[PDB]
């Protein structure tokens, strides 16, 4: 299964609330870690592109971190962070209360996780205005 | 010369037997870390066999998982909180002795035959009462080794607190609807939101003053005798063999001191596997437990020692111990070296600034400044 933009985005394009979901497309990412740079950038457009499925990608993003570490990936913690604190930036504005009540729940998990150094960590939750 | 004092491992009090416990207060601990007299936090014990064929996995949702501050955690606050008020109601000093967490207790009563971790405790003898915490600087080490421990320590930790979450409800099984009802799987876990209670006992003629987490009450709050529906869960992996079962044997030890110390009835157990799959659950009785054990088809009796009766013995021993070794204002430094397999060291502190920062630490301010105020006012009446 060779690696392009148009399947990332049909996938970004695919995700649902539901776990599953989720991990396949996590998996797929991992399948293909060698094109990394233009995974995270389909990832950022679509995000800056999306309107209601952004929690959805903040959990994919989230779980990706997690088995990258699990995995010994260390390119990509910092391969998102790159973008993260501006999609942060474009995701707050248009998104509800119980979402900013989660992601400032997911934004602890993240923190207290040691996935991140600590300028990263101050520059999330200067990205969350709080 | 730091003064030390040693006591045997192989000290046993003949006389030892234990007062029944009495819940006397409860707390309910918010995400925020704040301590209220109410039962938000109490959830209602539910699950049926149809959840128990359908296979339910316990490692989803590990990715979100919180964790909370071990120091946080093991702060006192909450007793103390619950201590003055029951203080302030009853408008006089309580008769309790020493005052501390379960799982101090539960740690130390199970040295004899359990005794394969290392730990420092603090001892404050402050208004005539010892209080109880582990050695915050013992804290952070820990703190530092369990970040270096790995992750499959972590997955069975939150395989725990899964299979909690997946049979308890928020509110009794008349009020509840089935959109929360069904919607246990897709709740955010977490080890900080928990409900405790504080319960009077102690052992010989001393007067203890404990607290401990419960999980849920079996089906509604007996006012009249909240002890009584209370149930704690536990997880284990799936027994197959008989070194399965020597292990399983040990778990059930720990447990019912775990639970013992607080009187708790029943005991329940989800078995999982090693795919984090939910296979069996089965109960137990605490008074059963020992009974149990000691009467066991496939190795009868391979020693008569009862190993319960002689934690019993020891852990009155100790609590003599602690009376006696230690007058007012004094403040001793309590540890267990796993190289030792010999006895215990029990040492006092001499550094003023060591006992200061320690006393401070262990004890909130506004206890001490509430404390002298009812010091005054006894001298006010």
């Amino acid at each position: 299964m060779s690696y392009s933009k148009d399947i990332v985005l049909e996938k970004l394009a695919s995700l649902e609330e539901t776990q599953i979901s989720i991990q396949s497309i996590g998996q797929w990412c991992l399948f293909h870690h060698r094109h990394a740079p233009e995974t995270v950038a389909i990832w950022s457009e679509f995000v800056g592109s999306t309107q209601t499925k952004k929690l959805a990608g903040l959990y994919l993003a989230n779980e990706i971190i997690q088995q990258s570490r699990a995995k010994r990936k260390t390119t990509f913690l910092d391969e998102f962070a790159k973008v993260l604190p501006s999609t942060l930036e474009q995701i707050y504005p248009s998104m509800i209360s119980t979402h900013q009540a989660k992601l400032k729940r997911i934004i602890d998990v993240w923190s207290q996780r040691k996935i991140f150094d600590s300028n990263l960590i101050h520059r999330l939750y200067q990205s969350i205005q709080d | 010369m730091s003064k030390e004092k040693i006591l045997p491992l192989a000290a046993r009090s003949k006389k030892a037997m234990l007062r029944q416990p009495k819940q006397v207060a409860y707390f309910s601990r918010d995400l925020n870390y704040k301590t209220h007299p109410d039962r938000s936090n109490l959830s209602y014990y539910y699950l049926p066999d149809g959840d128990i064929d359908n296979s339910i996995d316990l490692s989803v949702g590990s990715k979100h998982f919180l964790l909370g501050d071990s120091v946080e955690l093991s702060k006192l606050d909450p007793i103390l909180l619950a201590l003055k008020e029951i203080e302030k109601e009853s408008g006089a000093k309580t008769k309790d002795r020493i005052i501390t967490w379960r799982g101090i207790m539960r740690k130390l009563l199970t040295l004899p035959y359990d005794s394969e971790e290392d730990f420092v405790l603090d001892v404050v003898s402050f208004d005539g009462q010892l209080f109880i915490q582990f050695n915050v600087p013992y804290l952070k080490s820990k703190d530092v080794q369990k970040q270096g421990d790995t992750e499959f320590h972590k997955k069975l930790q939150f395989s725990g607190y899964k299979f909690e979450k997946m049979a308890t409800l928020p509110k009794p099984w008349p009020e509840c609807t089935r959109k929360e009802i069904d919607s246990r799987a897709k709740s955010k876990c977490n080890n900080i939101e928990q409900y405790g209670a504080i319960v009077r006992t102690g052992i010989s003629r001393i007067k203890i003053l404990i607290g401990g987490a419960v999980a849920c009450t079996a089906d509604y709050y007996d006012e009249n005798d909240p002890l009584s529906r209370y149930i704690e869960l536990k997880t284990t992996r799936t027994i197959n063999q008989y070194k399965d079962m020597i292990a399983f044997e040990k778990k059930l030890f720990r447990t019912w001191a775990q639970c013992f110390l607080l009187g708790i009835p029943k005991i329940i157990y989800g078995f999982r596997d090693d795919n984090c799959i939910l296979r069996t659950v089965e109960e137990f009785s605490t008074n059963d437990i020992p009974l149990m054990v000691k009467n066991n088809p496939l190795n009868e009796q391979p020693k008569k020692e009862n190993c319960y009766m002689s934690s019993i013995n020891f852990y009155g021993a100790v609590v003599e111990w602690l009376n006696e070794s230690v007058k007012d204002d004094q403040v001793w430094k309590l540890s267990y070296a796993k190289r030792n397999r010999q006895y215990l060291v029990l040492k006092e502190v001499t550094d003023e600034n060591e006992k200061q920062q320690i006393v401070d630490s262990a004890i909130p301010a506004w206890f001490k400044e509430w404390r002298s105020e009812l010091r005054n006012s006894e001298g006010n009446i």
